[PDB]
RNA sequence: AAAUCCAGGUACGGGUGAAGACACCCGUUAGGCGCAACGGGACGGAAAGACCCCGUGAAGCUUUACUGUAGCUUAAUAUUG
RNA sequence: UUGUGGUAGACGAGCGUUGUAUUGGAGUUGAAGUCAAAGCGUGAGCAUUGGUGGAUCCAAUACAAGUGAGAAUGCCGGCA
RNA sequence: GGGUAGGUGGUAAGAACCUCAGAUCCGGAGAUUUCCGAAUGGAGCAAUCCGGUAGUUGGAAACAGCUAUCAUUAAUUGAUGAAUAAAUAGUCAAUUAAAGCAAUACGUGGUGAAGUGAAACAUCUCAGUAGCCACAGGAAAAGAAAACGAAUGUGAUUCCGUGUGUAGUGGCGAGCGAAAGCGGAACAGGCCAAACUUAUCAUUAGAUAGGGGUUGUAGGGCUUGCAAUGUGGACUUGAAAACGAUAGAAGAAGCUGUUGGAAAGCAGCGCGCAAAAGGGUGAUAGCCCCGUAUUUGAAAUUGUUUUCAUACCUAGCGAGAUCCCUGAGUAGCUCGGAAAACGUUAUUUUGAGUGAAUCUGCCCAGACCAUUGGGUAAGCCUAAAUACUAAUUAGUGACCGAUAGCGAAACAGUACCGUGAGGGAAAGGUGAAAAGAACCCAGAGAUGGGAGUGAAAUAGAUUCUGAAACCAUAUGCCUACAACG
């Protein structure tokens, strides 16, 4: 409005108020801020929860889940018959993208689910683009052929390498299963049950 | 491509002259029009005007000429086949010269 | 306009309530008094400035 | 009337005006007593008496 | 062209009537249609009467009507030893 | 058997227009529109024929309304 | 790049050309881009006038061509430099940004009425609305507890439903009306100052540039050890891949007869469909044409996502010392106002005045005190859910169909009105195809009557259908002694 000249008044001071809470040596900060956030955890004395919290964290992170996803697909399983502790468990390694990265024409889980998302992915009595459907213990998931006209190939080897729990023919392109991934096939990251009795507090 | 060309034979199917044999002159493409010789004879009353060198003479009286039709009722005319019929086209591009070339789909007769 | 150079804190416009709470559109001022300070080399400038400021000037050691 | 959404079925029956093929969750009454006329399957008939209760 | 115009084929006397009638009652008079005139009437035309009253209508103006306020003046306080 | 004058008003039963949903039907051998006539109804209203007209329209049951013009010194257009 | 055999924009025929060495046309990327206008060399009555400087070409010079540059403000730097020795003010030069506009729409802030209601009116309402102004952004604002609040309680902000028209607030009148809690959409918490320490400033630093730190079941610094080499971001550069956007390619299936001016209608016999959406074709076409379903394709530009690597950030649990740091004209208080539902009051804010303390500390739990409990003010940044549509693509409508729908279906903010701001219309349809009536007659001609084209000319440019009021003609009846809603 004039000619403030902010040199005048900031020198005009040298410490004052205002100078120090603008104070050109402001740095930048530019990566300090993002990463430490990023994501923490740890235990703490006072309420023990934390060792659930942490836990949670790390099982959502493991899929590449929104926290609400998880809320829904808790509320779906925990009705229904009893001690569920061994249907829960099937419905979370029922994703589509899931079991493509486990079926092995990707490199990793969220590759395999952009790739589910751009529509490679075939399935039975039906078809899909949506990388979130939740899948039954037998159905067969036939992947495409365009995919396959697009060599890159270094895909159908890990297919190959797998895991017990999925039966999948390289080359071929065909995928199903049985006997659905007992505990030992899901490793040690995570694996505990008391953070279950947390989603009864948090979700009705 | 195009289903009707300038030079090509063409028959109309519909009005009254049926099985109206001619040769296109000359395609509109814009209009959906075509005009075919010997096909649809109109006779507009040519006035007299002179105010111009070649209009000092004009000489017009009955001149019959030719009015456009609507492409959808041409029909291309087949000649190779020992019997001509009427039928519609493809749009195959051959390998040998990688130029498209239409051909019927009742025969096998390429344009 | 009527405002401090040294921060930007300027009128404040209100209400002028009175008996029967009949409502006039009124202007508090701030106190501009002029003021002479040391800054770069101590070189003299005067400066309309608050009371606010003045009191805050005194008390940093800057007004000597 | 079908349950299990059949891919053949939804080919066919899609550049006719007149037939339609719909879920269980998806007929209501209008496009069920529209019909003069229905074919239902026998899994989708058991699912009914299930929904029925 | 114009204002006007509910449809009209549009007399007078006495009476009646929303209380002063071309149209109602009782009588009298009068062939159909123009033109030039003058204004009696059609409570003639133009202007939802300016006068009067009403509206818990408007606006302008006045004052020791009410409530406030610009301005003027006085004191405390800060700049101020 | 007792009834049926009627303003303000209260109540009940219907007509008509356009469109939508289901059925059926007519139409260049002539639909809508539009004019005329010596028809049918208790009322809104509804037909028949002929002329003009040249492409949509009708019947039933429901549904939704910018749904019914005589007046506002009402607006617009035309003509006295 | 795609794509062909036509093209030279509409009222538009003709004349003259271009085009198969691939035209016109569509898409991507570029080139040129007069003057006014933020207008910015100076002015000025907008699309005009008058220049300076440094080059270069003609002239013998004035001069005239051809180029580039010349506004102001702010920041930085350098030079020069007054009153007055120094030093500044000032002056000059260079570099970097700012100017303005629009989306009749959303955001923030400042300012801020009145008509009206209360059946008058002043408190109040209207309403923090209209308007004025400033600043943006693609959203903005807000934001991580000195909090809610009464409990073995929740644990940033934002938005929706309920709590409820409840508690309350109101000349207790008209009226106004939350905050908790609960159910949902989305979810994210970070970073400085001070301690302590390093280096440098006539080191009077009380200043500059680094390491250390970011708190509440207090945190950090001081000294001393164990365990760590990771996980994750609101993150930089690259490489690769995938999904798209900006032109496109392919894309099935019918004949006969009848009315008809014309068939696609009607009837007979057929055919195709992942195509029976639609448009045109002389009537009403699944199979005439263009298309649609479906399968595909990008030289160039661009969007989203993923992978790999790569900068930049990011790390636990103990012991002792009892020492230091934790945001002051600040929080409070007084005098006038305001924000919250509250008409000023516990909480928030401020115009004037005054003014604290430092974890045995400070604030809060609707005056206030004590106990209990909760939280750490006076520093900063923060995606998502949220608000809107001038524009681009596709599409929809028990929406309108020339007095309707935007004022504007036509060349409408035009004609026109006013000095100006401003106000502001009406007007669409020949025929399938102009095949737009050659020719003859009357007339000066327009025009009319024939002829001709056409299914129709009473479809003729006055051009779909053509209602009434209104004006004329005529068959038949009545009417010139007659008082007439
Ligand atoms: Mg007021
Ligand atoms: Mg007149
Ligand atoms: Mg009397
Ligand atoms: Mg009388
Ligand atoms: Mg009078
Ligand atoms: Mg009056
Ligand atoms: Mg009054
Ligand atoms: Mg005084
Ligand atoms: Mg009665
Ligand atoms: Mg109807
Ligand atoms: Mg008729
Ligand atoms: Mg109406
Ligand atoms: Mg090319
Ligand atoms: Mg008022
Ligand atoms: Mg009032
Ligand atoms: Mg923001
Ligand atoms: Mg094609
Ligand atoms: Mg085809
Ligand atoms: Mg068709
Ligand atoms: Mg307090
Ligand atoms: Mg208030
Ligand atoms: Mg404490
Ligand atoms: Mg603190
Ligand atoms: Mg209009
Ligand atoms: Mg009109
Ligand atoms: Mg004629
Ligand atoms: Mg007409
Ligand atoms: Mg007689
Ligand atoms: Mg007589
Ligand atoms: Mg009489
Ligand atoms: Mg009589």
């Amino acid at each position: 409005k004039y000619t403030g000249s902010i040199f005048k008044r900031s020198r005009r001071l040298g410490f004052s108020l205002l100078e120090n809470n603008k104070e050109f040596s402001k740095g930048k900060k530019r990566k300090t801020i993002p990463g430490q956030h990023g994501n923490r955890f740890r235990s703490s004395t006072m309420s023990g929860y934390a060792q659930q919290l942490q836990e949670k964290q790390r099982m959502q992170y493991m899929y590449g889940i929104t926290d609400k996803q998880f809320r829904r697909l808790f509320r779906l399983v925990l009705k229904q018959r009893g001690n569920l502790a061994v249907n829960l468990f099937r419905v979370l390694e029922s994703r589509l993208d899931n079991i493509v990265y486990r079926m092995g024409f990707a490199p990793t889980r969220r590759s395999a689910r952009q790739l589910v998302n751009h529509g490679h992915v075939l399935l039975n009595d039906r078809t899909v683009d949506t990388p979130s459907i939740i899948l039954n213990p037998g159905d067969k998931v036939r992947l495409k052929a365009k995919t396959i006209k697009i060599p890159i190939v270094k895909a159908a080897s890990e297919s190959g390498v797998v895991s017990p729990f999925v039966e999948t023919n390289n080359k071929t392109f065909e995928g199903t299963y049985v006997r659905f991934p007992e505990r030992s096939e899901l490793p040690a990251g995570i694996n505990e049950s008391y953070v279950v009795e947390w989603y009864k507090r948090l979700v009705k | 491509m195009q289903r009707i060309k300038k030079g090509d034979k063409v028959v109309v199917i519909t009005g009254k002259n049926k099985g109206g044999s001619g040769i296109v002159l000359k395609i509109m493409p814009a209009r959906q029009q075509a005009i075919v010789e010997g096909l649809n004879k109109v006779t507009r009353h040519k006035k007299k005007d002179q105010t111009t060198k070649r209009a000092a003479k004009q000489s017009t009286g009955k001149v019959q000429q030719e009015a456009p039709i609507f492409l959808s009722k041409l029909a291309l005319f087949d000649q190779k086949a020992k019997q001509q019929t009427i039928g519609k086209i493809k749009y195959v591009m051959d390998p040998k010269t990688n130029k498209k070339t239409r051909v019927f789909k009742k025969s096998n007769n390429t344009l | 306009a009527k405002k401090d150079q040294l921060t930007l804190r300027g009128p404040l416009y209100g209400n002028n309530r009175s008996h029967s709470k009949t409502i006039t559109r009124r202007k508090w001022n701030v106190n501009l008094q002029p003021c002479k300070v040391k800054t770069a080399d101590g070189k003299t400038t005067r400066i309309l400035v608050s009371t606010r400021t003045l009191r805050t000037l005194k008390k940093h050691n800057r007004l000597s | 009337v079908v349950n299990t959404l059949n891919t053949n079925l939804e080919q066919s029956t899609s550049n006719i005006k007149n037939v339609q093929v719909k879920h269980l969750d998806k007929v209501s009454v209008r496009d069920l007593m529209l019909a003069n006329a229905l074919l239902v399957e026998k899994e989708v008939l058991k699912a009914l008496e299930g929904k029925f209760k």
